[PDB]
RNA sequence: UGAAGCCAGAGGAAACUCUGGUGGAGGCUCGCAGCGGUUCUGACGUGCAAAUCGAUCGUCAAAUCUGAGCAUGGGGGCGAA
RNA sequence: ACAACCAACUUAGAACUGGUACGGACAGGGGGAAUCUGACUGUCUAAUUAAAACAUAGCAU
RNA sequence: AUUAACGAGAUUCCCACUGUCCCUAUCUACUAUCUAGCGAAACCACAGCCAAGGGAACGGGCUUGGCAGAAUCAGCGGGGAA
RNA sequence: CACAGGGAUAACUGGCUUGUGGCGGCCAAGCGUUCAUAGCGACGUCGCUUUUUGAUCCUUCGAUGUCGGCUCUUCCUAUCAUACCGAAGCAGAAUUCGGUAAGCGUUGGAUUGUUCACCCACUAAUAGGGAACGUGAGCUGGGUUUAGACCGUCGUGAGACAGGUUAGUUUUACCCUACUGAUGACCUCAUCGCAAUGGUAAUUGAGCUUAGUACGAGAGGAACCGCUCAUUCAGAUAAUUGGUUUUUGCGGUUGUCCGACCGGGCAGUGCCGCGACGCUACCAUCUGCUGGAUAAUGGCUGAACGCCUCUAAGUCAGAAUCCAU
């Protein structure tokens, strides 16, 4: 056969080039198909990865072995302070693609937005949008009215300019992550009045997503630096007798073609790639004001979602959060993009209506056995403190 | 008819490749089970077939009655020392690896099982559950 | 759903965490972490281990 | 480890045979230095080195190792070859 | 078959004790059943071959 | 022909043991890496992107096409019939 | 063993040829219960390939590192399996022949250096090949293939033996390109976007039900839908479990040394138990969509050719195929 025993290829050709992403914030490459019957609604949101935890819930899947038994499964906690809408972007359809026709900015942009437009904000004069606010003031804002009329008449796709509130998260960063979110829904006139009314008005994760919704999570994975062939591609390690190194590919090509091909595994960069993980079910949309965010109808302990001692390397959660099933790309503190699913779900698993039973709040800084400080004091009695 | 695979078995850690020796946990007269292959294994280069609790395998008897020595018998794994978790999230493992000689139809060759039996073995094979004692 | 007690140290065992050991004598042991599991496998005495529940009960603490 | 030789006791009719010591033999044995150079077919391989370095290994009271003085000189020497 | 003043090591026995650990680091044999071959110890191709090759005692001419 | 003892001799099996392997993972030191100083050598017609054709019958140069945008750093071992 | 040379001349690749090897057609004597053509097809005869071995000696003798195995990529179809169909000496089940189709797979072992072969076992299946008989500045060195040595035959002898054994150094990348990643001048800086082009990814099986039903005189014995899982592959993650320990974090402990046993030094990290963070494993967990155009094939309307009939004009459905999302 001239390949004596043949095996499937190591790695996927659909994720090349495996290089550092050109961005740190995940990008929504494509938005849903925008049915014109449904009411106007946003289709994306941004949060920050806080960490992982485990839950218990009663499965419901007729025909499965665990049809009515309790299952332990991991979830990811994403901190989602409410986003502010500060802009409106209109797109027209051209024979060369989609083209941004005009952009409308609301007045009174916060410093979190204004920092995104500088590299040296500390020593700048902060002149951003200083001459622009005259458009809203002069001539009763006729300049802004003309731009809004342009979007309604010409544009076929309308998007809002979103804004995170990173000052509400326990991160040292003060730059806010700005984003475009497409207003899928009714007519173009409806989209503009929907977006215009949302100017400078906070938008909560509650309205965008529901409890049992299947979403896609977009983020940049964890970086690993320059790594070898075995780590990048998972090739077989060479026998220990090999002279010049074991963690290598033996044959990197035949004599002809007289070139090293693009399909051969080579050492280089692994991780920090842009990825779009799909088919993630939401389990809970917690409130930032409630004192019983982790409390269910079975476990009635008034405990918050933050584990004991806080999330490791993130902090506490004092905002709204989204509990999503499974693991998602990225690291802790990384800004992450949540997008509505572009598919249609008919599987019983996808359509399953989840209802939590218990949420773990034990410490992740070790083998924590207590779920709350009160339980720790009754078990251990009194200490020398 | 058909092939001896646990048709409905959930995923589990295997921890028992070929060339492994199990204790014989029944009164068939054997004292060892030498795993030569696992039923239902696919095909991937260099990868040894492996099985877990409740998996049917082909085995040979290295120690036991001379009537069981030079033959290949289908067997079923009922214990293993490699920890594994069920859908309930608890990680379980036994003291040693053990198996019972069975027939192609699944009926046990012996009549009594010595020691505990993993739950997966009991559910998949009715005759092992019937002749087993403590099952967990 | 229920909580268990570590058979070596008496600690609470919430679902998912810890390990379950089935001795060949058909006994069942539950451990909250690897510290109790290792001591049990080293055949140490829980009553001589000062941080266990059994030690504190014997010594009236 | 324990060969001859030597001491004591026991058994037997005798021939003689047993037991406990002592003694310290062997081109004996484990093993350090020295001497050598089995494997990794390791390191290095424009080297520290025109043959070395590391581990592993062979021998280790002698057919062992070795300095200086002296003899053998090229179709000659010398060679456990 | 006593009394008094000195002496430094070795061996044996017993309680107590400890998270049953103790040649606690260092140092420090893997073993067995066979086949082929050379009796053994020893020696050589410095710088790819240490071997069953050479040598040896013994035997013979 | 047979041989007890001996063997860094060749061979087969069994027990123990283990990352040889299933199937890889992780840690440490010194490099590689960046900096200051110092500072070579092999090699070298000219040079350095391919496909096919023809050709001294396996081209970097020829012909017909594909194409093709400064300057670089770390790896690599297909080619230069290195 | 040496020197002067030879590709004027052999041994390895490549090039022409295809006897030989392999594969495919035409005719129809017969075989097949009767019946040349369901499936075969003798006597003849026409071809194709360069994966066998020959033939030749064009290139290489101021050297192209000469077998196999390991690793890895890609390509071909003469398709073993999987998708959809046509035919049968197709009642069912099993099986055989053929069409589109190379998208996706094609295993773990004992003996041998082996290619090959032959068994065990699993499997949907364990198809055949190429890339300088792919791949030695990728490895290994088992064989082959110097020098030591043994045996058998041959030779008077030195010595010979595609006869058999045992031991035998595998060098150099820092150069250019290729590939893998990473910066980057010019068009003021910055934020938010579009998408030409390039890549593309999913695969297969088993249980329950259908159903012991259709079919069939018993034996036997299906498939569509619908759920539930699992094999191989791919991307990601560190709640849990497992691994790792210079956290040299705490405790234990051995030998020395610090003069009173607290606290430490040294033994390249002295050793042992536990060990958080981080990293990490089908050793752990999560996830992997859908248009449109078609090929084979089966059809509609319908002439040519007043009858007809999937084709000629037109047209419908349709594959793991092609393109795109
Ligand atoms: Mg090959
Ligand atoms: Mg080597
Ligand atoms: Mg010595
Ligand atoms: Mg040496
Ligand atoms: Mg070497
Ligand atoms: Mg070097
Ligand atoms: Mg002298
Ligand atoms: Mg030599
Ligand atoms: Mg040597
Ligand atoms: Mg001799
Ligand atoms: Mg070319
Ligand atoms: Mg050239
Ligand atoms: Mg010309
Ligand atoms: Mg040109
Ligand atoms: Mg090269
Ligand atoms: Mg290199
Ligand atoms: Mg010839
Ligand atoms: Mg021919
Ligand atoms: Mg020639
Ligand atoms: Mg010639
Ligand atoms: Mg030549
Ligand atoms: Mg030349
Ligand atoms: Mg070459
Ligand atoms: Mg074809
Ligand atoms: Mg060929
Ligand atoms: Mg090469
Ligand atoms: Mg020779
Ligand atoms: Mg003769
Ligand atoms: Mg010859
Ligand atoms: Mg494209
Ligand atoms: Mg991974
Ligand atoms: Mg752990
Ligand atoms: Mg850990
Ligand atoms: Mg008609």
């Amino acid at each position: 056969s001239h390949r004596k025993y043949e095996a499937p290829r190591h790695g996927s050709l659909a994720y090349l080039p495996r290089k550092r992403a050109a961005r740190h914030r995940g990008k929504v490459k494509s938005f849903p198909k925008d049915d014109a019957k449904k009411p106007v609604h946003l289709t994306a949101a941004m949060g920050y990865k806080a960490g992982m935890t485990t839950i218990v819930r009663d499965l419901d899947r007729p025909g499965a072995k665990a049809h009515k038994k309790e299952v332990v499964e991991a979830v990811t906690i994403i901190d989602t302070p409410p986003m502010i809408v500060v802009g409106l972007v209109g797109y027209i359809e051209t024979p060369r693609g989609l083209r941004s026709l005009t952009t409308v900015w609301a007045e009174h942009l916060s410093d979190e937005v204004k920092r995104r437009f500088y590299k040296n904000w500390y020593k700048s004069k902060k002149k951003a949008f200083t001459k622009y606010v005259k458009k809203h003031s002069d001539n009763n804002g006729a300049a802004i009215t003309r731009e809004l009329e342009r979007i309604k008449k010409y544009c076929t796709v309308v998007r809002v300019l979103a804004h995170t509130q990173i000052r509400k998260t326990p991160l040292k960063q003060k730059k806010a992550h700005l984003m475009e979110i497409q207003i899928n829904g009714g007519s173009v006139a409806d989209k503009v009045e929907f977006g215009h009314g949302l100017f400078e008005k906070p938008v909560s994760i509650d309205s965008i997503f529901e409890k049992d919704e299947v979403i896609d999570v977009i983020a940049v994975t964890k970086g690993h630096g320059f790594t070898g062939v075995t780590a990048r591609w998972g090739t077989k390690k060479l026998p220990r007798k090999t002279h010049k190194g074991l963690r290598k590919v033996a044959c990197i090509g035949a004599w002809h073609p007289s070139h090293v091909q693009w399909t051969v595994a080579r050492a280089g960069q692994a991780g920090y790639h842009h990825r779009t993980s799909v088919n993630h079910k939401i389990y809970r949309i917690g409130k930032g004001d409630a004192e019983d965010s982790a409390a269910t109808e079975v476990d009635v302990t008034k405990k918050k979602i933050t584990p004991m001692g806080g999330f490791v390397r993130y902090g506490e959660i004092n905002n709204d959060f989204v509990m999503v099933k499974g693991s998602v790309p990225g690291v802790k503190k990384r800004v992450m993009t949540l997008r509505k699913s572009m598919f249609v779900h008919t599987s019983r698993k996808a359509l399953e209506k989840v209802e939590l039973k218990w949420i773990d709040t034990s410490s992740e800084f070790g083998h924590g056995a207590f779920q709350t400080p009160a339980e720790k004091k009754q078990f251990q009695g009194t200490l020398k403190k | 008819q058909s092939r001896g695979a646990p048709g409905g078995k959930l995923k589990m850690t295997l921890g028992l490749p070929v060339g492994a020796i199990m204790n014989c946990a029944d009164n068939s007269g054997a004292r060892n089970l030498y795993i030569i292959s696992v039923k239902g294994i696919g095909a991937r280069l260099n990868r040894l077939p492996a099985g877990g609790v409740g998996d049917m395998v082909m085995a040979t008897v290295k120690k036991g009655k001379p009537e069981l020595r030079k033959k290949v018998h289908p067997a079923v794994i009922v214990r293993q020392s490699k920890p594994w978790k069920r859908f309930d999230g608890v990680f379980l493992y036994f003291e040693d690896n053990a198996g019972v000689i069975v027939n192609p139809k699944g009926e046990m060759k012996g009549s009594a099982i010595t020691g505990p039996v993993g739950k997966e073995a009991a559910e998949l094979w009715p005759r092992i559950a019937s002749n087993s004692g403590v099952v967990m | 759903m229920r909580t268990y007690d570590d058979t070596f140290s008496g600690q609470r065992i919430y679902p998912g965490k810890g390990k379950l050991y089935v001795r060949g004598d058909s006994k069942i042991f539950r451990f909250q972490n690897g510290k109790s599991e290792s001591l049990f496998l080293q055949r140490k005495n829980p009553r001589r281990i000062a941080w266990t529940v059994l030690y504190r009960r014997q010594h009236k603490k």
